RNA sequence: AGGACCGAACCGACUAAUGUUGAAAAAUUAGCGGAUGACUUGUGGCUGGGGGUGAAAGGCCAAUCAAACCGGGAGAUAGCU
RNA sequence: CACAGGUGGUCAGGUAGAGAAUACCAAGGCGCUUGAGAGAACUCGGGUGAAGGAACUAGGCAAAAUGGUGCCGUAACUUC
RNA sequence: AAUUCCUUGUCGGGUAAGUUCCGACCUGCACGAAUGGCGUAAUGAUGGCCAGGCUGUCUCCACCCGAGACUCAGUGAAAUU
RNA sequence: GAUGUCGGCUCAUCACAUCCUGGGGCUGAAGUAGGUCCCAAGGGUAUGGCUGUUCGCCAUUUAAAGUGGUACGCGAGCUGGGUUUAGAACGUCGUGAGACAGUUCGGUCCCUAUCUGCCGUGGGCGCUGGAGAACUGAGGGGGGCUGCUCCUAGUACGAGAGGACCGGAGUGGACGCAUCACUGGUGUUCGGGUUGUCAUGCCAAUGGCACUGCCCGGUAGCUAAAUGCGGAAGAGAUAAGUGCUGAAAGCAUCUAAGCACGAAACUUGCCCCGAGAUGAGUUCUCCCUGACCCUUUAAGGGUCCUGAAGGAACGUUGAAGACGACGACGUUGAUAGGCCGGGUGUGUAAGCGCAGCGAUGCGUUGAGCUAACCGGUACUAAUGAACCGUGAGGCUUAACCUU
């Protein structure tokens, strides 16, 4: 139920070594609107595709 | 001898003029292309790799692509080796048909058995379910005991406990072979077999005999 | 008429499950007992520690009871850790 | 503790109902101060179940079952 | 026997099978007459036993609906060492 | 300054002094059936009545219902009937408080797993240029049970009664794996009936709530009670045991030389995992064929150009799944939803007309509706890109090009 031992720094910092986040690899750049944005999802301004999606 | 790659359609029945319904599992087995023959002096070992089916060139890897060009095959959803018994002889681009289990009798069918994910000790292994009532607290399925005290200060290897069950490589032997279509590339087979509808299946010959 | 009957409020707490670092230092949920009476409840009052009160269990007397709590004798004593 | 507890009195709508039970509603007041997904084991709270029907178990624990009004009818025993 | 050690006494009843239960027997280890004896209708969330009904209690578990468990974002404990 | 107990439940694992099955010697072994001893641990090895019981007795099964070790295995897995608190009685002891290993009724079982271990499933790096596949099988697991009937044969045997070995065939029990065609369960995502009440202005028709309100059916999926399959045969080397030839020892002798048989044990055969098998293996295919600078001049560093095979990411997703992973697909497209057709289920919708005083009935009508299913269909979403991954791949030695 609990620990015997005191766990060491580095068996923390161990277990932590799959804990390291992932930057998303690019963006997509709008081909008319120019901006960058998620990939198929639409961008700030509300393009998508080049199609001005609503934005209001 | 080698065997065949086929297709699980489904399963359905068939009425016997005697008045007797045999359940079949249905087995679509296109030609089988020998894509590769592998021999002692060079393998190690004697054996035809083949392939079967259809699939999109634009999805084929240029290594895929080249490895059936060499034979001179189109190029297949899959390849599967089959070894040979000392008195086969093929050749690359050979096409291998349903008519091979003629006059079979009895075929090993091979396949992966549908996913159950993970599962209990009671599905998985059996496992006796505990008392519903008379004072049973939060052990209704629990595995129960898991070994001995300080002797074997341990659980040991091969305890049988829950884990994944299903999806994996599962073999049905000596199935009667109830009726070859070769016009249809059929094969139907008595009874049921692993995997679910559209699954690959792998045909052999029995080997008990 | 009834320490009568069935049954809500109200007062209880027989069984089970849950919870057991709980939502809760005793409760929740589903059932359960009494329910015009030796009933229940508000407000105020009285009984004080070898004493109180007790349809009596050593029960209860401010989450503490085979002798409450607080301060004092007091740095009791401890051939024991 | 912004705690499923405790806390006396007063007010008492509609339909069904014997009813202040219960169901659904009015007036009125709230959705309970982390959400979003997934749809494994296992746990919790529930629904249904072939054939059997207490073989379960210390024990029918739990669950299932009975359940209303009217009429007919109602044993041993009894302090009537 | 709420009492009986020997003891699951013996016989009968109930069950295919009954250390429990019920009825007799009396060899009462170690009942007995207001620290009452023996009966007793009614009553009991009381102890034991047997039936009908009923069922996932069980043979033997299956599926399903929800709350967790699992993943993401925010906040962020504990015993132990 | 805490190592929780009897029994039950769940889950086991080992020993062999073997209960069954298997192989044998002897027999006061005719046969059938036994007795005793030897070999053998592969697998298998009852349900109930009573009692807290283990045990035991009893009932009825089975090929058999083995004996032991494992903290009299197993309470951070369950139970709490028993033991073993506080309540209360009986018998008994005591003047009494109380007591009994006498009985009797009642009586809180906590822990979110750090480590080892185990069951599963990933990430990293390695395997010496990189990459996509298919493999070899060192090694490791799984599996190994057995009844009854029939034929041989009413034969061998036996005075009869009774009744085989060996061999062959069929059909079961228990267990295991897979599967959903059938038989069924489930099916709060499908249809219908129905009670109370509220609402949509009202009628009609519907919806909310009451355990899915209560119910009757039921698709796909999952699933067992459902239906397919499995245990083997064979081979090698043996155990007890039986032998052949044969001396030491002129004989005898299964053994000393030599040779042949011999069991569910052993090694294989069957099924699954498996090259982190760092001893990192094999086969096939695919991709990359720039220009310079610095220097402590080497498996060195840096700039420019280049960015392949392939991978990943994202998206649509799956009979794959806890998350990762794995599989399918991304417009040169059926991946999912929708849509179209069909099937299935429910059981003749609504509206209108007719008959009836009316509740209702009838016609239109097997109507309407219909989830996960089947066959189709680019209507919607799966965007051009970007990102990772490079630019011929060390040294030594040997044989070949230049046998």
């Amino acid at each position: 139920a609990v620990q015997q031992n005191k766990p060491t720094r580095s068996k923390r910092g161990m277990r932590r070594s799959h804990d390291a986040l992932t930057a998303v690899t690019s963006l997509s750049v709008d081909k008319t609107s120019g901006e960058k944005h998620l990939r198929h999802h639409i961008t700030a301004d509300g393009y998508y595709r080049g199609r001005k999606v609503i934005a209001k | 001898m080698i065997g065949l790659v086929g297709k699980k359609v489904g399963m359905t029945r068939i009425f016997t003029e005697d008045g007797v319904s045999i359940p079949v599992t249905v087995i679509e087995v296109e030609a089988n292309r020998v894509t590769q023959v592998k021999d002692l002096a060079n393998d190690g070992y004697r054996a035809i790799q083949v392939t079967t089916g259809a699939k999109k060139a634009n999805r084929v890897t240029k290594p895929e692509a080249g490895h059936f060009a060499k034979a001179g095959v189109e190029a297949g959803r899959g390849l599967w080796e089959f070894r040979l018994a000392e008195g086969e002889e093929f050749t690359v681009g050979q096409s291998i048909s349903v008519e091979l289990f003629a006059d079979v009798k009895k075929v090993d069918v091979t396949g992966t058995s549908k996913g159950k994910g993970f599962a209990g000790t009671v599905k998985r292994w059996n496992f006796r379910t505990q008392d519903a009532t008379h004072g049973n607290s939060l052990s209704h399925r629990v595995p129960g005991s898991i070994g001995q005290n300080q002797t074997p200060g341990k659980v040991f290897k091969g305890k049988k406990m829950a884990g994944q069950m299903g999806n994996e490589r599962v073999t049905v032997q000596s199935l009667d072979v109830v009726r070859v279509d070769a016009e249809r590339n059929l094969l139907l087979v008595k009874g049921a077999v692993p995997g679910a509808t559209g699954s690959d299946l792998i045909v052999k010959p029995a080997v008990k005999a």
